[PDB]
């Protein structure tokens, strides 16, 4: 209550600071940092891998 | 001494809002039903609205009052269809409401004919302009808490 | 100094002081609670995840 | 364009734009009357129209319309409609007048579509509206004497 | 998506979906896109298609949604579906309109998942943002991670 | 192969599933395809091949195969394993695939819509026979994603 | 960055764009971290096991 006497405004405004500068946080769910990255020149990979090798 | 008026210390009873005129039926394109009517749950200004009569000022939330009174628009003022406000916030009772456009009686907040502006404490005043719209019952000189049939 | 903390938390409001902070904020973490953990155990666990989530 | 002497006649109803009742979406927005146009009775006493067309003015006073067979820009259809159900009434020197909008049923003619009732100044009915598009289906059962919902 | 590349350029909308006679707010009910004269097309004319997000007007009228720094109106906001048009989802404006939630699929800036909101310049936007309050409803098919109808 | 009662996307029919022998091999838990569809594209021509003609390779690997400029198999040419394609391009709606002989089902693909012609371009196409081999015992009637007969 | 993350990680069984874990995976035998009833005894368990494939 702005008044002794019992009134109150609620829309009238003066001095606002720190509007629009609020945020939501967001949980980490990254993968491109955890892996190694290296530049590379070219248009496609090619890769190969070794299979299971024979044993016994 | 000391007297509240509106903000939800007043208390403006009930009345029924499928009593008078051609009611229509449950659909959608209606709005929500909190305290504020731009703002959130225990912050609103509050006229001497019972049932009947909520005006959006920011969001596609409802509660009583508040939106320039040069230009009504939205189609009506917006009535309430099969459910009757159990709040005397005007309306706030926490769900989603389906609104209609029959017309509907509804209850009046401020003195004077509404034509003017906004007086933040949810009431409606004579502004510099004149000749503007008006809502429901003319001809007839509307006061604080009267009952209009839209 | 303890009205004011009580009012902001909450503490009933007739809807004529400021908004009820404590409702409004996130509900209850289960992910936390191990099943069966200590009290204390969970006022440890959960600050650690709040880190999680990213904010201070 | 620019058609429409005098006074409306009484022709398949002719309150709520022909009988309906109050349904659709309204608005009852009442608001001062100043002298038609466009018809018979331009100044002085009664109006031009009855219940016909009526154009709202950018200062919030209603008079008969003034905007007639433009096409290729918006719609706008405004009658003057009283509060009660079955009862619309016109302009007149003076006084608040409880104006509307459509929403209410009228009746077509023709073989074509309404896709709105007609352009030009006055009348309760869409025409046959070559006026506007034929194409697509535009109120099912379309056939002669079809009640259309404007 | 199916063999020798999936879905490019614009793709077909319900046609002739036909609503009318409705009670409440809804933009479905046949009913007009006003930005002031006297509506669109000749006869044999087919309309053009226009997907965003409108916003009830006075009386039952529609026109577009514009910033945020200005009051909300009318009820829940809604894309365009056709009935007078004869191509895809969309209407020309000064038509009766039917609106759906459907508005399949013509590109036009961010997208309208979970509700749609207006912006505070005037473009369209989905949700969320109050989480406190009910938006208009337009819940878009599954079409996510492109660009499309909002 | 060689019985004529082609039609589906799984047929349980006997040269149509294999699972081990009768003119082609599947595995007991597939193969997962570089080229080709192998989970779900939502666009994209996957490289060269959409007519099938693959061939599975050492581990978990299906890869290229092709026919040389001015010549097509008097035998049977590979075609994978009948499945639906939900994707854009490929034959499998994001499966993991293996490598058969003729009497599977797939999804032909061009500019006509008459018999089947042979490109170069690492393809078999929809165009009209005259100089140039069809494709499948029941030709190509495809409209594009069709499900042709082998 | 995230798009990546989510495509990297799963998606179906995807390399005919970026390779991703499921796709590539061989072998993995819950026997070997043991078995427990606490998400923990899991974690540390899980620390060990790609020293054996011959990874740090």
């Amino acid at each position: 209550m702005s008044q002794l006497s019992n009134q109150e405004k609620e829309y009238l405004i003066s001095k606002a600071l720190e509007t629009e500068e609020g945020r939501v946080a967001l949980a980490q769910a990254m993968a491109n940092p955890i892996r190694v990255s290296l530049d590379y020149q070219g248009v496609g990979r090619k890769l190969l891998v070794v299979d299971p090798l024979p044993q016994g | 001494p000391y007297v509240r008026l509106g903000y939800e210390g007043i208390l403006n009873g009930a009345h029924d809002i499928d009593v008078a005129g051609l009611n229509g039926v449950e659909q959608l394109a209606g709005k929500f039903a909190t305290i504020g009517a731009n703002g959130v749950k225990l912050a609103g200004d509050n006229g001497t609205n019972a049932v009947g009569l909520f005006r959006e000022d920011l969001g596609d939330m409802v509660n009583a009052s508040e939106k320039a009174s040069f230009y009504f628009r939205g189609g009506e003022y917006y009535v309430n269809i099969s459910r009757t406000s159990l709040t005397a916030a005007g309306i706030a009772a926490g769900d989603e409401i389906t609104c209609d456009a029959d017309g509907k009686m509804i209850k009046f907040t401020g003195t004077g004919k509404a034509l003017g502006v906004v007086t933040h404490v949810g009431e409606y005043r004579a502004g510099n302009m004149y000749e503007k719209a008006t809502q429901g019952v003319t001809d007839t000189d509307t006061f604080i808490g009267f009952i209009m049939y839209v | 100094v303890i009205d004011r903390a009580q009012q902001r938390a909450k503490a009933d409001i007739m809807a004529v002081e400021d908004a009820e902070i404590f409702s409004l904020l996130e509900g209850a973490a289960t992910a936390v609670n191990a099943v069966t953990i200590s009290s204390g155990g969970l006022q440890r666990a959960a600050l650690t995840k709040a880190f999680q989530e990213v904010e201070k």
